[PDB]
């Protein structure tokens, strides 16, 4: 708490440095977020496994904001730590700067914790962020920034009431009263239904992604897809399976039925798709839709699988949003029809596509590869066929992947030059993360 | 009684307040559940922590009693060579049932009961060919095996 | 082949192309790039941090997997003994199948039974009175 | 043929210059006017959505019927589910009151 | 010796990729290759011995456990038991022969240590495949070889038929994977484990055969799923001998060998209508490589059916695998050494005559074919006449329809093998170009084969090799006849005015072109409606003007 107060103050600081001395900016706004990685880290040292679920615990009194640590929070923590400062390295000026700088406050002490009010608090306090990050006036769009404000505003404003509502049945949002108190379950489990079936993308409320996951710069993009969809399911993990239990099983064949056509459609529109950032944002509907049903199965390990398909999207996505902002900044357009034959003129930056191309596909040897099988173990201990869905429409993925990296790296070679030392650096921590956690994910 | 409810939530939360302990044990690894007759545990938090620990650590330890059993039956089985099928049906049924134990108990709210060893299935195509029989018209069903893998 | 010959020396010096399109100016080394020291200090440190926690971490401490694997060993061990004892008792094994029977389960179940005495469940339920009060007896001359 | 660094580093702009400099830009597309009418197009294709009969009709048999029937798998999954585990009929979302949340201290 | 078998043609691989292959060149690589591939044989070769004919098994814990979640339990572990030592023996010994004919083959190829690298990569992930003892790591051994085949494929990618074969291969596999996958999930569980030894099925709920059975399907391209086969010739020359000798194709076949949970009905009918379907397809072919890659088509669908017969017919199935592989890999070695005899043609109406080759490749293609069809006492004929006599004496109804639609596959096998002999050599000359090959590395290459030939008839395969299963004289002497008809028949060279069965077969059934519109087109037109009409339209919120 000390040393949060230390970091956010250390953080802070940039805005009072002489604009004239670029140099010690960089640098400043960099080490800001290097720090609390090595923080996390620490924190991971810190945890005794063989505790108790909560460890490390502060609460601030009588303002809500109670905090705490579990698996979940942790892997998802050290996540955004490690891609933070890599969009450090990705923007130019001081307001891009403070902008990132904020969001890694909003976004760390949203992960963590244990004050449904706090939640919310903290995590929507992030969306003029969003609207000035993703409308940014030369380059961004106005609509996009809208859309995605307008899908979280509805959502947040569904919730609110029933968070208000428990909070005069018992007496408290504190999560761990809030899960031995009786509740008029239906009302809040529709609320929280409302915020986390926008935060992650559920049909028929996910039409903001295309368009804000796009219009993004490569740091916004990175952002987006790596971390902020994953406070959904951390929004289930922690509120909605502890508090309302009877609504997560009664409303089980919607939410089940929601994810099944979810992941059919946006896999279908995503093979007639002729923009490349608008391939990759599409796909990751259908790995959310993977990671919900596996979080409401309840299954046989449903937490850590479903935690585990989060880091590895968190891993795999934003390695390929980063080289197509490559391709897009230094070629300045992202329509598939003018790229060909990357491989002989990109090889380095081809070989890298490849590779989290067959990520982004579940191979082994990635870490998407053990995700998704436990993720299928949790879901076939309910039935059998709901399983058998999700394996028999492996084609379907591998069809608009294959088709997207064959048509843009092979053939006749027109375009830019391959990697600099900087943008292979931006993308090296992904591939060293990704190769560790598919082949040694666990002692 | 509500009044009777009331002074046991006062005893368990002074116990809960003064307790302590130490040398090599850890708090939330306890030995002993605390046994109660209370209607919806969730009434004393302290009691529903303290047997969601409890309740964990039955679930590790299973797993590593299913992990203990795989490396024995694997031994038995590659010593056995192709005599494996007289001599270590014994170690595959207590695999297969410790499996099972650690499947089906705290299952969740959702899932099925797992069947290692096609138990359940087989039982019920007995109870179905005792009914056809009975019934006196011919069994639309397999007849039910002896035993159907390795173990059961 | 060059040379005339598989075995000739090789026709190519200089460099055969640029890494990360690199071009040394005037013979002089490479200058670093302003995020480099930070850079690799920060994701060494992490990197080595990560290490540390992998590999000198106490074991319990590092996954409770490490916990349970002493403790289920010798529960195992006083569960084998058990189990053949019960191979070689045929009024044990009735009276544990009547149990399965009161507590809807099955007689190829009888096996579970014995390793779940251990369970919340099993524990509570002896002490509510919805387990049959044999099944502790059970226990008892099993474990003798 | 620019000259964007001194002998010691030191890059230069060459604002004033007249050799072009290899830049930032140096690689970017020239535009074909089609394709990105095309891609602009297929950018706003909300606007030319319409209720004629082939949208009506593929909407019904492919959307709604595919949304029917992943419904109903759903249903069926968790009744058979429910039946392979012992439970009586579960109440869902309106379904008349029933069980929901089986107790861990009961044996199904 | 035991890990050196699989660990280290990965190492040759990660050699000859890497940027240490810079300082090497394609002199220095093809050096690092062919010893990367020499070693990895010799240790096979001891494993062999020690396991087949001594029978002691060796399991090793190579890098811990996996990933262990739950009762979910992954370890990094193999097993060397007797099946395991054959396929490592076979895929080993294939693949050194290949790496020494590709070092010379691909020897004007700009990116030559690149190819080589990915040859080893295939190689390795073949041998992973094999040697794992649990599922996990067979499936890391099964994505292997097919990411493999995929950069193998389309290697010359500039050409667009190139990576469009590539990518059909890929999507092909992925159906069948997909369907793998679900039944690795059945097995774990309804039995508990992932490792195989724990695997002993006596009766299982019909959708674990079923759904292993098309994963099988997939990879070693039976019926309805073939369709890949005959487009991966895209590949240069050494892609296809170790395509259709050693990795890949036989991997599907290995898998069902191992479990043994299928059902036989499904397999005895897929089996042996895809071997008399692939022989009716490369009868009607005129491109060189496509006749020998359905020839490869039809002897997976005859050890489908032997191992649909039994736990001997699963024996009889893993040795016509070994058997297989090397004629296989000697057809395809010879047939690229005719191609670049004649100026890279493929066709066989523009063949003829005994200059455009060595007289070592006409021998090799001569041996090899022999072995292929059959001829008495060679390798083929022992494995091959195993499971049609196995096959005529089973007690299955359906087994008696799929030894005929076998006796009809060995007549056309027949015809059409001595059809390539004979347009390749016998006939008049009627090509433009004659630049025979006569290198040491490919004729070594093919000797190295022929050798194996030699073996397998000196050392049998299993101690099935003269068993006598008690038939008479005229059934076991029939398919002696069956050769000796397609041999005279091809040297007529007769044909059958029947124009429009000659343009149905010639054109394969029509697999492609009714595949191109029964799932391919309406998944397309799908995507247009969801996007179109659902996203743009039935879900689109607008603006509110004002
Ligand atoms: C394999 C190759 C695929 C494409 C070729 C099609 C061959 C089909 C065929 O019937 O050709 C016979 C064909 C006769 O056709 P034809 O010479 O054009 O017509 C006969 C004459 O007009 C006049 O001849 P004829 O009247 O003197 O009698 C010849 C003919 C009978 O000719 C007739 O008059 C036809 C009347 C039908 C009943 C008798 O005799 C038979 O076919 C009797 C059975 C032997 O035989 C050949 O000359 C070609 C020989 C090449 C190998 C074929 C040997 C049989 C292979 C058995 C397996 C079948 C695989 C195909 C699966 C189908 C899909
Ligand atoms: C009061 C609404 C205020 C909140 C929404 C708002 O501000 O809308 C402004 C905005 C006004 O835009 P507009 O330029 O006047 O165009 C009106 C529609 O495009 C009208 O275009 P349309 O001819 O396609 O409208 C017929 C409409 C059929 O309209 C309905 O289904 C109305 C029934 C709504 C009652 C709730 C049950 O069918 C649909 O558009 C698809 C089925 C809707 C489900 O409304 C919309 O963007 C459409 C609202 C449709 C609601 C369903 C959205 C699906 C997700
Ligand atoms: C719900 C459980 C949490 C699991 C989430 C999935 C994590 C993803 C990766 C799997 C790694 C498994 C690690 C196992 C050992 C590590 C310590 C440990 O035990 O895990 C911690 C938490 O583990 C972590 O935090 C793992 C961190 C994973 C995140 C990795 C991604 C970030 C790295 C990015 C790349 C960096 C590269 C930099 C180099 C250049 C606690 O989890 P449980 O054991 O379930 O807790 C026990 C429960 N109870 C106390 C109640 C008894
Ligand atoms: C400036 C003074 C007034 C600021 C009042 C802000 C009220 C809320 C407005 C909407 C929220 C905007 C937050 C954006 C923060 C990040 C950012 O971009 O910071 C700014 C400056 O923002 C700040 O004021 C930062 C300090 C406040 C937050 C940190 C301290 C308290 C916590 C960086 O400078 P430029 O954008 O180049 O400034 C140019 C101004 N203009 C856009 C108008 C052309
Ligand atoms: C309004 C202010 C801004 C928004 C609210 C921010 C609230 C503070 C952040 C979250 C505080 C809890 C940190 C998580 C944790 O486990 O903390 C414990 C462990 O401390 C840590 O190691 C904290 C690490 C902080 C950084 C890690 C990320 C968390 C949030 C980051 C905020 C700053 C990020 C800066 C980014 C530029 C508490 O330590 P303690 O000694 O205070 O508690 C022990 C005992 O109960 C006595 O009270
Ligand atoms: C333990 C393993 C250590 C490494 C073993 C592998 C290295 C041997 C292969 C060397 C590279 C092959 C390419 C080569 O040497 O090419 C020549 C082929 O060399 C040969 O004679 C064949 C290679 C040696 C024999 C094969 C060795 C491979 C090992 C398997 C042996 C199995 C029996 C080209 O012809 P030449 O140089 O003889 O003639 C020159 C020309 O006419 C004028 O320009
Ligand atoms: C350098 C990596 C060397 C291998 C390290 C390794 O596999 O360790 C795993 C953790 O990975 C790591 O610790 C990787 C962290 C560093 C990233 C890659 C560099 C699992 O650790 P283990 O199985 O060896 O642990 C057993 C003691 N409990
Ligand atoms: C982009 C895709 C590229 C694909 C690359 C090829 C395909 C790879 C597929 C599988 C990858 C698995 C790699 C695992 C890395 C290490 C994991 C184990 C970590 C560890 O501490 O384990 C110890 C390390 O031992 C050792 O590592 C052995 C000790 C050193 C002696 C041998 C040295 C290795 C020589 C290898 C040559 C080249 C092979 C290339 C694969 C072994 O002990 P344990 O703790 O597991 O205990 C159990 C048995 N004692
Ligand atoms: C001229 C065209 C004739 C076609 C038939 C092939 C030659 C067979 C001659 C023949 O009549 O042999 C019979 C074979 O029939 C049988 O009993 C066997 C029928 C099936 C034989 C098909 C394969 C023939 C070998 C090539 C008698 O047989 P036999 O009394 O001489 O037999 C015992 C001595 N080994
Ligand atoms: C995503 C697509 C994935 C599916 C791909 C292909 C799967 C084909 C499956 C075909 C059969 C499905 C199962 C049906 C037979 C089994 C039957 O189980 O019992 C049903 C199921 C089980 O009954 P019980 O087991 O007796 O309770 O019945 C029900 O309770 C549901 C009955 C009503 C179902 C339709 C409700 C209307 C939904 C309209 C949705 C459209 C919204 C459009 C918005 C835009």
């Amino acid at each position: 708490m000390f040393i949060s107060v230390l970091l956010i103050l250390f953080a802070l600081c940039v805005t009072l440095i002489p604009e004239a001395h670029y140099h010690m900016v960089r640098v400043w706004s960099f080490v800001a977020t290097i720090i609390p990685m090595w923080v996390v880290t620490w924190m991971w040292w810190n945890f005794d496994a063989s505790g108790h679920g909560l460890q490390m615990l502060v609460i601030l009194g009588r303002s809500h904001l109670a905090f705490g640590i579990d698996g979940v929070a942790l892997s998802l923590m050290l996540l955004t730590t490690v891609l933070f400062p890599i969009c450090m390295m990705l923007l130019r000026t001081v307001a891009g700067f403070m902008t990132f700088i904020l969001l890694e406050v909003l976004v760390l002490s949203a992960l963590c914790v244990l004050d449904l009010l706090g939640f919310y608090i903290l995590f929507e306090a992030s969306l003029i962020l969003l609207f000035l990050l993703i409308g940014r006036a030369p380059y961004g769009s106005l609509e996009a920034a809208y859309k995605i404000v307008l899908y979280t505003m509805a959502g947040s404003l569904v919730l609110l009431p029933t968070l208000f509502m428990i909070y005069s049945e018992c007496g408290t949002t504190n999560v761990l009263y809030m899960t031995c108190a009786y509740n008029h379950q239906t009302v809040l489990g529709w609320g929280l239904l409302a915020v986390l079936a926008v935060k992650i993308p559920l049909m028929p409320v996910h039409l903001w992604l295309p368009e804000a996951h796009v219009a993004a710069p490569t740091a916004g993009s990175v952002l987006l897809a790596g971390v902020l969809l994953k406070l959904g399911g951390i929004g289930f993990l922690r509120f909605m399976l502890p508090v309302v239990p009877e609504f997560c099983v009664s409303v089980f064949p919607l939410v089940s039925t929601l994810c099944l056509v979810s992941f059919l459609f946006s896999t279908l529109s995503t093979l007639r798709q002729i923009d490349l950032k608008k391939i990759v944002a599409y796909s990751s509907i259908a790995h959310m839709s993977m990671v919900t049903l596996a979080i409401f199965s309840q299954s046989e390990f449903s937490a850590y699988s479903s935690s585990f398909l989060m880091i590895a999207h968190g891993l795999i996505s934003p390695a390929l949003f980063l080289i197509v902002g490559i391709l897009y900044d230094r070629a300045h357009t992202k329509f598939i029809l003018y790229f060909s034959g990357l491989g002989a003129s990109m090889p380095i930056g081809s070989t890298l596509f490849f590779l989290f191309t067959l990520g982004n596909l579940a191979f082994p040897l990635f870490p998407n590869f053990i995700a998704e099988v436990l993720c299928m173990v949790s879901i076939f201990a309910v039935h059998e066929l709901l399983a058998y869905v999700f394996c028999v429409c492996q084609v379907l993925g591998a069809a608009y992947g294959f088709w997207a990296f064959n048509r843009v790296v092979h053939g006749l070679p027109r375009g830019p030059a391959d990697v600099t030392r900087t943008e292979f650096h931006t993308v090296l921590p992904l591939l060293i993360g990704a190769v560790w956690l598919g082949i040694k994910p666990m002692a | 009684s509500v009044e009777e409810r009331q002074s046991f939530h006062d005893k368990v939360n002074d116990v809960f307040k003064n307790l302590t302990g130490e040398a090599g044990k850890r708090w939330a690894r306890p030995d002993e559940p605390i046994l109660h007759t209370l209607n919806d545990e969730k009434e004393e938090p302290h009691i529903f922590f303290h047997n969601t620990n409890y309740r964990t650590s039955r679930k590790y330890i299973n797993v590593e009693k299913t992990k203990i059993l795989r490396e024995q039956a694997l031994e038995c089985v590659r010593a056995a060579g192709t005599a494996r099928y007289h001599k270590c049906t014994e170690v595959m049924k207590r695999l297969q049932a410790a499996v099972r134990v650690a499947s089906n108990v705290d299952r969740g709210p959702l899932a099925r009961k797992r069947d290692v060893g096609f138990i359940y299935h087989n039982n019920r195509l007995r109870e179905l060919q005792q009914q056809a029989a009975e019934l006196e018209i011919e069994n639309p069903f397999p007849a039910p095996a002896k035993q159907a893998t390795g173990g059961y | 082949y060059p040379g005339g010959s598989f075995w000739s020396e090789g026709t190519q010096t200089g460099k055969n192309g640029f890494l990360f399109g690199e071009v040394p100016i005037n013979g002089q080394p490479r200058k670093t790039l302003w995020w480099e020291p930070y850079w690799y200090a920060g994701f060494g440190g992490m990197g080595v941090g990560v290490y540390l926690i992998y590999h000198a971490k106490p074991l319990e401490a590092l996954d409770i997997k490490y916990w349970a694997a002493p403790r289920a060993a010798k529960e195992l061990e006083t569960e084998m003994r058990m189990l053949d004892k019960l191979n070689e008792r045929p009024d044990l094994k009735e009276r544990l199948v009547a149990v399965c029977k009161d507590l809807n389960m099955i007689e190829d179940e009888a096996y579970d039974l014995v390793l779940m005495r251990n369970e919340y469940k099993v524990k509570l339920g002896m002490h509510t009175g919805r387990v049959p009060e044999d099944l502790k007896a059970i226990y008892e001359e099993l474990e003798a | 043929e620019a000259k964007q660094f001194t002998p010691d580093g030191k890059y230069m702009p060459g604002i004033f210059s007249k050799a072009k400099p290899l830049d930032r830009s140096t690689q970017w597309v020239h535009k074909n006017p089609y394709i990105e009418a095309w891609y602009y197009r297929r950018d706003h294709f909300e606007n030319e959505f319409v209720w004629n009969y082939r949208t009506t009709i593929e909407a019904l048999w492919f959307l709604g019927g595919f949304t029917a029937a992943a419904y109903a798998l759903s249903v069926f999954a968790f009744r058979q589910a429910d039946r392979r585990s012992g439970y009586p009929k579960r109440q869902i979302l309106g379904d008349e009151p029933a069980m929901v949340l089986p107790d861990e201290r009961q044996f199904y | 010796m035991f890990l050196l078998s699989v660990f280290f043609p990965l190492l040759g691989g990660l050699v000859n990729t890497s940027p240490i292959a810079r300082f090497l060149g394609h002199r220095g690589s093809s050096i690092i290759a062919i010893g990367c591939m020499v070693v990895a044989f010799i240790s096979s070769v001891v494993i062999y011995y020690e396991v087949v004919f001594m029978g002691c098994a060796v399991s090793v814990d190579v890098f811990g456990t996996w990933f262990s979640v739950g009762t979910f339990h992954a370890g990094w572990t193999f097993n060397f038991d007797l099946l395991t030592a054959n396929m490592l023996f076979t895929v080993t010994g294939v693949s050194m022969a290949v790496h020494m004919y590709a070092c010379d083959y691909m020897r004007q190829d700009p990116h030559l240590n690149l190819f080589l690298g990915y040859l080893s990569y295939f190689t390795g992930f073949m041998c992973v495949l094999v040697a794992a003892d649990n599922l996990l790591v067979m499936l890391v051994g099964w994505e292997g070889i097919g990411v493999c085949s995929y950069l193998l494929i389309g290697y010359w990618s500039h050409r667009l038929s190139a990576v469009k074969s590539a990518q059909k291969a890929i999507l092909v596999n992925r159906v069948s994977d997909g369907l793998l996958m679900w039944g690795v999930l059945w097995v774990w569980y309804h039995l508990g484990s992932l490792e195989y030894d724990l695997l002993n099925v006596y009766s299982a709920s019909g959708f674990v055969g079923l759904s292993i059975l098309i994963g099988a399907m997939g990879k070693s391209a039976q019926i309805l799923f073939h369709v890949w086969l005959a487009d991966a010739m895209e590949g240069p020359t050494p892609v296809s001998a170790l395509i259709h000798a050693a990795t890949l194709v036989t991997a599907g076949v290995y898998l069902l060998v191992r479990l043994h949970i299928h059902d036989e009905m499904f397999v005895i009918i897929v089996g042996s209508l895809t071997a008399f379907m692939a022989g009716v397809f490369g009868a009607t072919q005129s491109d060189l490589k496509r006749v020998i890659a359905y020839s490869t088509c039809s002897q997976l669908g005859y050890m489908m059916v032997s191992l649909g017969l039994g736990e001997t017919g699963g024996e009889a199935s893993m040795g016509h695998l070994m058997t297989h592989a090397s004629f296989k890999a000697a057809l395809f070695l010879a047939a690229g050494m005719v191609i670049s005899g004649n100026g890279g043609n493929q066709h066989i109406a523009r063949y003829g005559g005994s200059a455009h080759s060595a007289m070592f490749t006409m021998l090799t293609l001569m041996v090899a074919s022999l072995s292929l069809i059959g001829w008495p006492e060679l390798s083929g004929f022992y494995s091959k006449e195993t499971i049609l006599n196995l096959a005529a004496i089973c007690a299955d109804p359906i087994a008696d329809v799929a030894h005929t639609l076998l006796l009809l596959t060995a007549m056309l096998t027949s015809a059409y093998t001595t059809k390539l002999f004979y347009q390749c050599f016998m006939v008049d000359f009627s090509g433009s170009s004659v630049t025979p090959v006569r290198n040491v590395l490919p004729i070594l290459a093919m000797a190295i084969l022929l050798l194996d030939i030699m073996l397998k008839v000196w050392v049998g395969t299993n101690l099935l090799s003269g068993m006598l299963f008690f038939l008479p004289w005229g059934v076991k002497t029939l398919p002696f006849g069956l050769m000796v008809a397609g041999i005279l028949t091809a040297t007529a060279a007769v044909g059958s005015e029947r124009f429009t069965l000659i343009r149905f077969c010639g054109s394969r059934w029509g697999f492609d072109q009714l595949f191109a519109r029964s799932p391919v087109n309406p998944i397309f037109d799908l995507g247009r409606i969801t996007w179109a009409i659902g996203d743009r339209g039935l879900l689109s919120v607008g603006n509110l003007r004002a």
